[PDB]
């Protein structure tokens, strides 16, 4: 863990792309 | 050692091939100019005593 | 360039070693005048030549600039190739190697204008006529009305002319510091909104009257891949160009000139063209079905100089069908203009100025004439449909005229075009019989020369079967031969034609940067459905069946250009902030991830260069902030939200917060309490796809019409009430109904092609060139990526430690505020010092400054700067002897209820504030009669148990510590320094019995070990309690750090 | 731009070099100014002609 950004090659299992993703409500 | 890409054809066609014993590297290194493309730098090694 | 001196000076010396003396004496200050004079000449391409010279001397002059020009572009083209290829170089090199690069481009257009001035007309007069009689049958048969000369008052030119000035305002709103000459064009620009009428009426006159015009400059655009030009254009006519534009599309969309097929419209971001392409592909009659010898052929190609390419006179004949001819005049008029570049002048007479504001309609309608040269007038007819019911795109009237024809999918973005065919077995016979007369092929040649993509797999791309490749070939050569290649010109080596046969299991094309695989679900195996990112599931419209799927990848001129983009990030110069590097990172990733949105996951090369980038950018701070290169940096140094004074850097790659750096503590009046709060969250995962994006679009869209056609019939107007579901939906969002600028923004249309060709006319670079923000709405949410990345580094309390907050002694952050986008580096780095300057991160070498007792790990001379400004005049010996001075007058009052006789206050050592080997005692307490000790415990221990060991001398020492982030824990401090100072032989200490005090300064903490008498330990509580609260010393060192930090509340 | 000698406001001397083991720093910026500058914004760069490079001396 000394720094050093890892790829995301293979790291991906259960996350999707639009999981997390939140909407704004109307303001006002 | 270090090191010192190839479409599809009519001539490597795969259909045409029949995969009975797989060719291993020193099928390809006893007989360097049968099972071999571009066979530059090759030396023929010594057959039998 | 030293070679090229020394070749100066033997040139020098064999000019003047031939002549005697008396000419030795006179050519040394006459020759080097002019001789520099010539070079000049030649490099503003201007003829040399001088009366009263010699020939002999004339043609070494001309000698010497010859071998010279051959030396300079020689280096021109060895420094293009260095900056090409990615190597790196001074910022100085590539700003000269763009000015000579440009001064040949310049030499070359200017000798190819008098190639055509001389040669004549490259066209011949029947093609001519040709394309002619073929655009008066195409708009004669679609019955267009010509676009009429806005009389005296069209009622809308009001708002086109406000559209226009706004579109000319969006490019200076950047920066508040302008040069004279755009200080006189935004009082144009004002004086035009002060008065409309007079302007329309300016605009009006130009128009009819005006015919000459003032010179265009050039300048060109730095990418590191290929030049781009930049036209500069004065603005009282630009004013007239943009009138015109609005003009010319808002007239053009009322009567419908341009067919559904050309692309880009302003309904549709381009990944919906290539899902709306790919879904044209599957909802075809039988499109797949290859038992009977069928071939799928997808061609795609650019039309090769289009734009230098158009000849005016031509340009004008097939421009008067569509307009008043007065405007034509005016549009042909422009493109005749003289382009200056700092010293060199040349007309304009063949090809279009693409800079124009006006040039994107000349290049949507000359296209349109190459659409009557490729798919025919018949089959254009079956497609567009009637005029008055015209057909939608990739759309036909039924199925029969839909299969009548092989040429049944077309397409053109700006200059590239996509044509699908359907050929049967006997049309592909006898188009490659029709191929292979006038070009037979003995020796199977056809295969070496044939374009193939190579991002994919072996077996994924396109199989070089001989039957596959001849149709190719007689595909390509049946759509060159429809072409006359003195209008335009399509060549093999930049085109791309993918076959499906049996042969062949899936499709290829490139398309808006996407690479697009097709593959059939009746070529492959079974059900399986494993879901996978960046595969598009194609189905039927009639049946709603699965029947193909679709590969998504992200071609390499993108991957180029974004690596290109992280080499022109890394060229900062040395006093450039990390803000501005953060920030151009940040814009480039949400220019990349927000367009490329579903491919980035699908591509792993992409998702190396990404990670590697970021980890060069946070090299390129690593490096800034000391020379050394550090084993560990933390994170949170770079990931922390600007608002925090972090940096915000958004974060694509696998980083792990490594634990025991989530925690934090508080001192309050019961002591010392510690808290414990991990992956960084990543930014695709806060980013819709496109597929989702575009069915929740259709639905969203649906039932606004639904409800919108209830509202009508109950005389009922939709408001915010009926659409708080709908909100940040649709392609085009729903909010933008919302919008007070309704009537304003529904006259503008062609605004996408617009702000694609804006790229020849703005110096800066535009990301999202693809939309719009008032026309499209906003297609990303970020605010849930900034509140996760502070959920998620242990919140704010959790972050606050690293970043010498409590060294301010502020109550709470929410009343605080940073004085007034981008922090400076002196201010980031004292900010950020207590998790950079630690043990673990600049390992083995440690120092001491002199009069602090402060560590610093490595030498950071950035942050030395500010702590000799923070810590000047021996403040840390001033804040040692307040202290003692008020602990001393804390225990001069209440003498008599401890059995104190004589308090006594040492002599101390002026070294003694910050030496750190040894120390002594500082305040001394002699007992009446006898005092009981305690055992040695902390200040908050309540559990003692008094020994019999009674003693009459008592000591008090002041220690004074500060701290990092990993030790500041002032307890375990100062029980280690007591049991070291007690139990050695170099410390000298009166009395067995005492205390010691430890008071952090980096953090403003304090504890006591040491044994107690009783009454001692309340009376030591409270009295460091007001010490802490009270001391004029340490308000100097908080008001000092609060001014260093310029955080005010 | 470059700082001068003036522009730090409160440097002093230079009295021990160690103490314990450990390297005191003298508290001024004159061997900083010799390695290197300074720039108006506080920046350091660093002088880099160590030809020899005497792979000894750079650890001692």
């Amino acid at each position: 863990p000394t720094g050093e950004v890892l790829s995301l090659v293979g790291k991906l299992e259960g996350t999707r792309m639009g999981d997390k993703a939140q909407r704004t409500k109307p303001q006002m | 050692f270090e090191p010192l890409d190839e479409d599809w054809n009519e001539f490597n066609d795969i259909n045409k091939i029949i995969i009975r014993q797989p060719i291993r590297t020193e099928y390809k290194i006893a007989f360097p100019y049968l099972y071999n493309n571009l066979p530059h730098h090759v030396h023929l090694t010594w057959y039998h005593t | 360039s030293h070679f090229d001196l020394e070749l100066r000076a033997a040139v020098m010396h064999d000019i003047l070693d031939m002549m005697p003396e008396g000419i030795k004496q006179n050519k040394a200050r006459t020759i080097l005048q002019h001789l520099s004079e010539a070079w000049r000449c030649w490099k503003a391409n201007i003829p040399w030549k001088v009366p009263g010279l010699p020939t002999p001397i004339e043609n070494m002059i001309l000698r010497y600039v010859k071998a010279k020009a051959d030396w300079w572009t020689n280096t021109a083209h060895y420094n293009r190739e260095r900056i090409r290829r990615g190597a790196t170089v001074d910022k100085t090199v590539c700003k000269k190697n763009l000015g000579r690069l440009t001064r040949l481009y310049l030499k070359a257009e200017q000798e190819r204008q008098h190639n055509y001035l001389k040669d004549g007309p490259y066209i011949t007069a029947e093609e001519a006529v040709a394309v002619y009689t073929t655009t008066v049958h195409w708009l004669e048969s679609r019955r267009f009305s010509p676009i009429p000369f806005p009389p005296l008052s069209y009622k809308h030119d009001t708002k086109l002319l406000i559209l226009a000035l706004e579109r000319l305002k969006e490019a200076y709103s950047v920066k508040s510091r302008l040069n004279q000459s755009q200080r006189e064009e935004l009082g144009l620009i004002e004086q035009a909104y002060d008065n409309p009428h007079e302007a329309l009426s300016r605009i009006k006159r130009h128009l009819l009257t005006q015919r000459a015009f003032k010179e265009v400059g050039i300048e060109f655009m730095d990418l590191y891949s290929h030049l781009v030009p930049v036209y500069d254009v004065e603005p009282l006519e630009k004013i007239t160009d943009a009138y015109l534009d609005q003009y010319l599309w808002y007239e053009a969309d009322k009567r419908r000139l341009f067919p559904p097929w050309i692309k880009p419209a302003d309904t549709e971001p381009p990944p919906l063209l290539v899902y709306k392409w790919c879904q044209g592909i599957n909802n075809l009659q039988d499109v797949w079905e290859t038992s009977e010898g069928e071939c799928n052929v997808m061609l795609e190609s650019r039309f090769e100089k289009m734009y230098e390419k158009i000849d005016l006179t031509l340009l004008n004949r097939l421009l008067r069908l569509i307009v008043d001819h007065n405007i034509a005049d005016y549009m042909t008029a422009k493109n005749n203009v003289v382009i200056n570049y700092k010293d060199m002048n040349h007309t304009n007479s063949y090809g279009i100025i693409r800079g124009l504001q006006f040039a994107s309609f000349i290049v949507q309608y000359y296209g349109l004439v190459m659409d009557l040269l490729v798919l025919g007038l018949h089959r254009a007819s079956e497609m567009a449909g009637p005029p008055q019911m015209p057909n939608d795109f990739l759309s036909f009237q039924d199925i029969a005229t839909e299969a009548a024809h092989p040429i049944r999918l077309f397409c053109r973005y700006i200059d590239r075009i996509h044509i699908f065919f359907r050929f049967t077995a006997d049309e592909a016979r006898d188009l490659i019989q029709r191929y292979l007369t006038e070009h037979p092929d003995p020796n199977n040649e056809n295969i070496v020369g044939y374009n193939n993509k190579k991002c994919w797999p072996r077996d994924a791309r396109m199989r070089l079967m001989k039957h596959d490749v001849n149709l190719g070939r007689a595909v390509f050569w049946d759509i060159k031969n429809r072409l006359p290649r003195s209008v335009t010109t399509v060549q093999w080596e930049n085109s791309f034609v993918s076959v499906y046969s049996k042969d062949n299991p899936n499709l290829l094309f490139n398309m808006c940067g996407f690479e697009c695989r097709i593959l059939p679900k009746c070529r492959t195996s079974y059900e399986e459905f494993t879901h996978k990112d960046g595969v598009w599931n194609l189905q039927n419209e009639v049946t709603k069946e699965r029947t193909a799927q679709c590969f998504l990848r992200v071609d390499d001129e993108s991957m180029q250009r974004f690596h290109n983009r992280v080499r022109q990030i890394l060229m900062a110069s040395g006093s450039t902030t990390f803000t501005k590097i953060v920030n151009k990172w940040n814009t480039a990733l949400i220019g990349l991830m927000t367009y490329f949105r579903e491919a980035v996951v699908n591509t792993q090369e992409l998702l190396d260069l990404l990670v590697k980038c970021e980890n060069k950018i946070q090299t390129r701070i690593k490096i800034g902030l000391n020379s050394k290169m550090p084993s560990r940096f933390p994170p949170v140094v770079f990931y922390t939200p600007k608002e925090l004074g972090g940096l915000g850097m958004l974060s694509m790659g696998h980083v792990l917060i490594p634990q025991s750096d989530l925690r934090w503590s508080k001192q309050t009046d019961v002591g010392i309490t510690h808290f414990r709060s991990q992956l960084i969250p990543n930014l695709y995962r806060y980013i819709q796809p496109w597929e989702s994006e575009f069915i929740d679009s259709q639905r969203v869209w649906a039932e606004y019409a639904l409800k919108r056609q209830e509202a009508i019939a109950q005389n009922r107007r939709l408001t915010l009430e009926d659409l708080e579901d709908s909100w940040d939906r649709g392609i085009p969002r729903i909010n933008t109904l919302f919008q007070k600028d309704r009537h304003t923004l529904a006259y503008d249309k062609g605004w996408r092609v617009r702000t694609d060709f804006k790229q020849y006319q703005v110096l800066k670079q535009n990301p999202f060139w693809w939309t719009h923000q008032r026309h499209d709405g906003k297609l990303w949410n970020l605010n849930n990526y900034r509140t996760d990345m502070i959920q998620a580094l242990g919140g704010v309390e959790g972050i606050l430690e690293h970043t010498l907050f409590k060294g301010t002694y502020f109550p709470t952050w929410e009343g605080l505020f940073w004085e007034k986008n981008q922090i400076p580096n002196r201010r980031f780095t004292l900010w950020w010092s207590p998790t950079i300057n630690r043990a673990n991160v600049y390992v083995g070498f440690q120092v001491q400054l002199d009069l602090t007792g402060i560590f610093m790990h490595g030498k950071i001379p950035t942050l030395k700067i500010s702590l000799i400004q923070i810590f000047r005049a021996h403040l840390w010996q001033k804040i040692h002897e307040s202290i003692v001075m008020d602990l001393c007058q804390v225990f001069d009052q209440e003498l008599d209820a401890l059995e104190i006789e004589t308090v006594q206050k040492e002599t101390i050592h002026p070294r003694k504030s910050y030496k750190m080997n040894s120390s002594c005692a500082d305040i001394l307490l002699f007992a009446s009669y006898k005092w009981n000790v305690s055992r040695p415990s902390l200040l908050a221990d309540s559990k003692d148990v008094m020994d019999s060991t009674t003693t009459q001398k008592y000591w008090i020492d002041i220690q004074l510590r500060w701290g990092d982030y990993d030790s500041h824990d002032i307890e375990r401090y100062a029980r280690a320094k007591f049991l070291d100072y007690t139990t050695d032989n170099m410390s000298i200490y009166p009395s067995p019995t005492g205390v010691l005090i430890a008071i952090d300064l980096a953090y403003n903490l304090h504890s006591a070990y040491g044994n107690w008498f009783p009454g001692s330990k309340p009376l030591i509580q409270q009295a460091m309690a007001k010490i802490m609260k009270a001391n004029p010393a340490l308000y100097v060192l908080r008001e000092r750090i609060r001014k260093g930090l310029q955080l005010y509340s | 731009d470059i700082l001068a000698s003036e522009d730090v406001e409160g440097q002093e001397a230079a009295t021990l070099p160690s103490e314990g083991g450990v390297r005191i720093t003298p508290f001024n910026l004159q061997e900083e100014m010799e390695e290197g500058h300074f720039d108006a914004d506080g920046n350091y760069f660093l002088n880099r002609d160590a030809q020899i490079r005497d792979s000894w001396l750079d650890n001692i």
